[PDB]
RNA sequence: GGGGAACUUGAGUGCAGAAGAGGAGAGUGGAAUUCCACGUGUAGCGGUGAAAUGCGUAGAGAUGUGGAGGAACACCAGUGGCGAAGGCGACUCUCUGGUCUGUAACUGACGCUGAGGAGCGAAAGCGUGGGGAGCGAACAGGAUUAGAUACCCUGGUAGUCCACGCCGUAAACGAUGAGUGCUAAGUGUUAGGGGGUUUCCGCCCCUUAGUGCUGCAGCUAACGCAUUAAGCACUCCGCCUGGGGAGUACGGUCGCAAGACUGAAACUCAAAGGAAUUGACGGGGGCCCGCACAAGCGGUGGAGCAUGUGGUUUAAUUCGAAG
């Protein structure tokens, strides 16, 4: 065995911001393509509507906000199952704050999916969504566990 | 290695000189084994009898 | 109140620590009970870290800067709560392994496997 | 074999040293555990794989003092030492046993073994009188479990200790009886003695007696033992003759008792066993692998239907397939 990785949905490599990097590339992960580069590049002019400013912007500042910083696993000691804080690599920080924003997205229901996901993005851009929450619901988790190592 | 007894020639203890007890026992009032203090095997035993001596005299502690 | 002595039992299920004047006066005194540990968790190094700074807070405002700490029995808070408390903000001037080494004392109890 | 006269190597005595938890009696001392009173002291302490019983606001635990007691003597401590064996470790003293070394002054075979007999003989156990800190059968409570009369946790009676008697057993083992002589070495270590350089230290060579570790010949069925023989030999004693039935039954001798020693049989089986060999397996160890598990996606069973199977059903529901 050994460790393993790939790179995918590359935008362009010179004079690339991240907001054309998303522009023409990545994410998209909620199917096959169609209904994904659609329900989705509209979801931003909406809320560039509903704020009065670049809509990208709010997109990874709510990123942010959803990031955590550390969480915990289950490990079997003796009878007890303790729960074991510990670090989450660089990369499994974005897949899986992603992953939070898109499962709540397609939870939380409205009437049609680019303005459940869009209302989301603001309420996370707010820290006031339901992602944020399951957040701070696994970060007082893991530092109430913290003793663990 | 180095035997001080029977490098520097002398007979048996003569319990009373306190003066090479301290040196024979640690800081800690434990008396050394052979593998740091070096002596001979017949004298050791004679050592910590003249040591357990003076320490029931109260001339070297029990604990430091 | 200036100088005092930190002493902090070290078992394996759980970690004291108590201060007292160089007279053997207490003045404060915690525990990963006191603080809210109740299973084996008490055991655990943080939860002696933990006991340090609430000692060391409720050292402060009766105005003891100085101290050196008496360690009693083994176990895992040996490290954590003695560079806890220098990590209080206090001054600890001497580290003292004092623990119940009977010459024969009493027969222990029996075996845990039997 | 008997008798007489020698002799000294065997066996002892004397002489000079050496070592030792060798034994019995008296006293002495240090760290602790517990309890008690006292100061300070807030909220839990204790405990296990998690927990719980327990102890605490009537102030615990913790922490600083002072007492009270009973048990064992930390490091020194070492496959070290002593003892015939059980066993024997703090210190001092009183009494007392045995051993080794060098001698050559003494006696001159005074030696070995030993059925019965006698004495010792761990721990538990019993009797009398004390003592009782801790530990702790029994016992209670709490856990685990389907159950748990246990493993775990909190208590805790008898015992564990002391004085005098009794029992006479242990895997009382080196699973190897005692004594004597001979048969390659190497290597530690304990108590010595002699010598070569110094009567300095410490360097080496011989040398007895222990006490380990490797290793020839030899023995061994294999392991393995191998000058501390399980080798080569001689004396004396004890013990064995297939496995159960059974160290039980009966009768005796002991014991207050528990029980101990002696110790059949009928019946029944063709095996029961020792050591080594190869596989298998382990809630054994060391490595390594696999969508094996983690880390993700979407599913199965909840509904309807398609198909296969079990059951039932018939006249037949043709037979085969069954982790």
């Amino acid at each position: 065995k050994g460790p393993v990785a790939k790179r995918d949905v590359l935008p362009d490599p010179i004079y690339n911001s991240k907001l054309v990097s998303r522009l023409i590339n990545k994410m998209m992960i909620d199917g096959k393509k169609g209904k994904s580069q659609t329900i989705l590049y509209k979801s931003f002019d909406i809320i560039k509507e509903r704020t009065g400013n670049d809509a990208m912007e709010v997109f990874e500042q709510a990123l942010k906000n959803i990031m955590p910083v550390l969480e915990v696993k289950a490990r079997r000691v003796g009878g007890a199952n303790y729960q074991v804080p510990v670090e989450v690599r660089p990369e499994r920080r974005t897949t899986l704050g992603l992953r939070w924003l898109v499962n709540y997205a397609r939870l939380r229901g409205e009437k049609t999916m680019e303005e459940r996901l869009a209302n989301e993005i603001l309420d996370a851009a707010n820290n006031t969504g339901a992602a944020v929450k399951k957040r701070e619901d696994t970060h007082k988790m893991a530092e109430a566990n913290k003793a663990f190592a | 290695k180095v035997c001080y007894f029977t490098s520097n020639g002398i007979t048996h203890i003569d319990y009373k000189d306190v003066d090479l007890l301290k040196k024979f026992v640690s800081e800690r009032g434990k008396i050394l084994p052979r593998r740091v203090t070096g002596t001979n095997a017949k004298y050791q035993r004679k050592l910590t009898a003249a040591i357990k001596r003076a320490r029931q005299m109260a001339l070297l502690p029990y604990v430091s | 109140i200036e100088s005092g002595i930190a002493h902090i039992r070290s078992t394996f299920n759980n970690t004291i620590v108590t201060i007292t004047d160089t007279h053997g006066n207490a003045i404060s005194w915690s525990s990963a009970g006191a603080l809210g540990f109740r299973g084996s968790r008490k055991s655990t190094p943080f939860a002696a870290q933990m006991a340090a700074e609430t000692a060391a807070k409720g050292s402060i405002e009766h105005g003891l800067k100085t101290l050196e700490v008496t360690v009693k029995g083994p176990g895992s808070g040996r490290e954590a709560a003695i560079r806890a408390l220098q990590a209080a903000g206090l001054e600890v001037t001497a580290i003292r392994d004092v623990t119940p080494v009977p010459h024969n004392g009493c027969r222990p109890p029996k075996r845990r496997r039997v």
